């Protein structure tokens, strides 16, 4: 699933 | 070129449009994140978290008690208006306009849109922890043991709430704690979400990004999916665009898109 912000 | 704009528009037959918190930063909503966005002594980065929730559940719905209720005095601006009219107008002559959005505020649904994605969640609705059961919900307060909580002024006091006095869930047999059923940081986004977005974007032929940029999370997951079909992006954002240089038109949302759209 996606991290939101790409986790950054 | 505007007019180079608008004969595409034209012709499009299924628009989708993006939008980040530029726009609903022009409605006044603090989005709490770079210079002077705080709350009390924290960022969001520091409360909006899976782990802030597990450690101390009084102090972030404290948080979003708060921005629950800063939406009672923060209106749509004439962006949000613009689009919901746009998709009301060309749903009659059967066009197609969809919204895809990082917002959690509402404003679009509160503007009239109608065919909206949001990627992020929603502040007016709830998640069950025992359950998981998805709720609407714009009650003021949300639960009494908050009333007037959440004040924003660093030197506020905790409210230190007993967990089993924040919000419940109503089921009875169920009676889970509750949390907004916003993304955090560290979550996944809902791929029923994502899947259908993808759908959306693949049969669009126009496609709009607002408040936000192409190269940046989000629009940066899709646009490219767009683009690489040849289908004409057009930002419209605050950002600055180099002199040696599909269209963008900066600007406040509020003033660039409405015109745009007409
Ligand atoms: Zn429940």
């Amino acid at each position: 699933g996606v991290l939101k912000e790409y986790g950054v | 070129d505007l007019t180079a704009f608008r004969e595409h528009f034209a012709k499009a037959k299924h628009i989708a449009i993006i939008t980040g918190a530029g726009v609903s930063a022009e409605s006044g909503v603090p989005t709490f994140r770079g210079p002077g966005g705080f709350w009390r002594k924290w960022q969001a980065q520091d409360l909006a978290t899976p782990e802030a929730f597990s450690r101390d559940p009084s102090l972030v719905w404290e948080f979003y008690h708060y921005r629950r209720e800063v939406m009672r005095s923060k209106m749509p601006n004439p962006a949000h208006l613009a689009i919901a009219e746009c998709e009301a107008r060309l749903g009659q002559q059967g066009r197609s306009v969809v919204i895809i959005t990082q917002n959690i505020d509402e404003l679009h649904h509160r503007a009239g849109s109608k065919h909206v994605y949001e990627i992020h969640g929603s502040l007016f609705k709830t998640r069950c922890m025992s359950c998981g059961e998805v709720k609407a919900n714009h009650k003021s307060p949300i639960c009494p043991a908050l009333d007037g909580k959440g004040a924003p002024d660093p030197n506020t006091k905790e409210a230190r709430i007993p967990v089993e006095l924040l919000p419940r869930c109503e089921r009875k047999s169920c009676n889970g704690l509750l949390r907004p059923h916003v993304v955090w940081f560290g979550e996944t986004l809902d791929s029923d979400i994502l899947t259908a977005v993808e759908r959306e974007l693949e049969k669009c032929d126009l496609c709009l990004v607002v408040g936000t940029s192409s190269i940046v999370y989000p629009a940066a997951m899709f646009a490219p999916q767009v683009a690489s079909r040849g289908v004409p992006v057009a930002e419209f954002n605050m950002e600055c665009t180099p002199a040696t240089q599909k269209y963008h038109f900066e600007g406040p949302c509020g003033s660039t898109l409405p015109p745009a759209l007409e």
